[PDB]
């Protein structure tokens, strides 16, 4: 009856440390639409978060892209941590620079 | 443009 | 090339918590140009692409109106779709609905479309003629029985061969620096040893419009298909798109490998292969 949602973490731009960039957390392929996403600085929620309006693909799951402005660097942690119906705990996916 | 919706 | 408009509309109640909520948005290809939200502040059909701006006030008075009605008809369909399928008032559910118009590249109706789910499953649709209904079951059935007395079908026709087609026509000319310019991939082959004996290899594709494409892996000219891992297609933010296709292979056998293009904005498929230099 529910489909769980497949996450993807990346940016907008190749990433390079110390250049601004959008950080995306694209959460697709879900059902029911209700859904919770944060994106995460070192594990702290990421206050100014921005996301599309709710569409949905051929076969009706939904799809949202959640971003933010960010500037990367060496050693900060990004992450996007998603919660849904389906999910007995949140799971969270890391920003991966090479994803 | 939109277009009209239909009671089921 | 082909193009098409499509309006998504999500209706979701929500017992306990108020009256359903409706999100309709419009679409030209992969290109977002309208939204309306029964939950905003003062909800209101609202541009989303800066080619659609230029209408005027009756376009988005008249937009918003219909859209308006169209959040109370959902309303009645939710509450009559327990109806159908002996459902009770405790729950949370969710009706979807898709619709609108193919154009080939003469700028004729290719295709229309009208389909509708309930909790993400397919409900009725509308047939590629235009004219008669195919219901997934028995519930459905009520409501094709109902829309053959009502002549919804014929409504629809109307709607997909008349103003979907020709209003379809107009974004495009007024949005034509954009919805009819491909961007074509910018692509490139990664390599990250996984180990002494074996490496990931993985075909980039970024910053391409629409979002439409084919990358594949070759091993000796024959393709990978069930050794590749292929990521969904997904949003950059920018209008474009990203799309990555992976395949761990031999050490020593990387130039045996190749990766496949396709896209609208290529003139002629592309061939690359890691380069390690």
């Amino acid at each position: 009856i529910q489909r769980t949602p497949k996450i993807q973490v990346y940016s907008r731009h190749p990433a390079e440390n110390g250049k601004s960039n959008f950080l995306n957390c694209y959460v697709s392929g879900f059902h029911p639409s209700d859904i919770e996403v944060d994106l995460l600085k070192n594990g702290e929620r990421i206050e100014k978060v921005e996301h599309s309006d709710l569409s949905f693909s051929k076969d009706w799951s939904f799809y949202l892209l959640y971003y933010t402005e960010f500037t990367p660097t060496e050693k900060d942690e990004y992450a996007c941590r998603v919660n849904h119906v389906t999910l007995s705990q949140p799971k969270i996916v890391k920003w991966d620079r090479d994803m | 443009v939109s277009f009209i919706e239909f009671v089921i | 090339g082909s193009h098409s408009m499509r309006y998504f509309y999500t209706a979701m109640s929500r017992p306990g918590r108020g009256e359903p909520r409706f999100i309709a948005v419009g679409y030209v290809d992969d290109t977002q140009f309208v939204r309306f939200d029964s939950d905003a502040a003062s909800p209101r059909t609202e541009p989303r692409a800066p080619w659609i701006e230029q209408e005027g006030p009756e376009y988005w008075d008249g937009e918003t109106r219909n859209m308006k009605a169209s959040a109370q008809t959902y309303r009645e369909n939710l509450r009559i779709a327990l109806r159908y399928y002996n459902q009770s008032e405790a729950g949370s559910h969710i009706i979807q609905r898709m619709y609108g118009c193919d154009l080939g590249p003469d700028g004729r109706l290719l295709r229309g479309h009208d389909q509708s789910a309930y909790d993400g499953k397919d409900y009725i649709a509308l047939n590629e003629d235009l004219s008669s209904w195919t219901a997934a079951d028995t519930a459905a059935q009520i409501t094709q029985r109902k829309w053959e007395a009502a002549r919804v079908a014929e409504q629809l026709r109307a709607y997909l061969e008349g103003l979907c087609v020709e209003w379809l026509r107009r974004y495009l000319e007024n949005g034509k620096e954009t919805l009819q310019r491909a961007d074509p991939p910018k692509t490139h082959v990664t390599h990250h040893p996984v180990s002494d004996h074996e490496a990931t290899l993985r075909c980039w594709a970024l910053g391409f419009y629409p979002a439409e494409i084919t990358l594949t892996w070759q091993r000796d000219g024959e393709d990978q298909t069930q050794d590749t891992e292929l990521v969904e297609t997904r949003p950059a933010g920018d209008r474009t798109f990203q799309k990555w296709a992976a395949v761990v292979v031999p050490s020593g056998e990387e130039q045996r490998y190749t990766c496949h293009v396709q896209h609208e904005g290529l003139p002629k498929p592309l061939t690359l292969r890691w380069e390690p230099s």
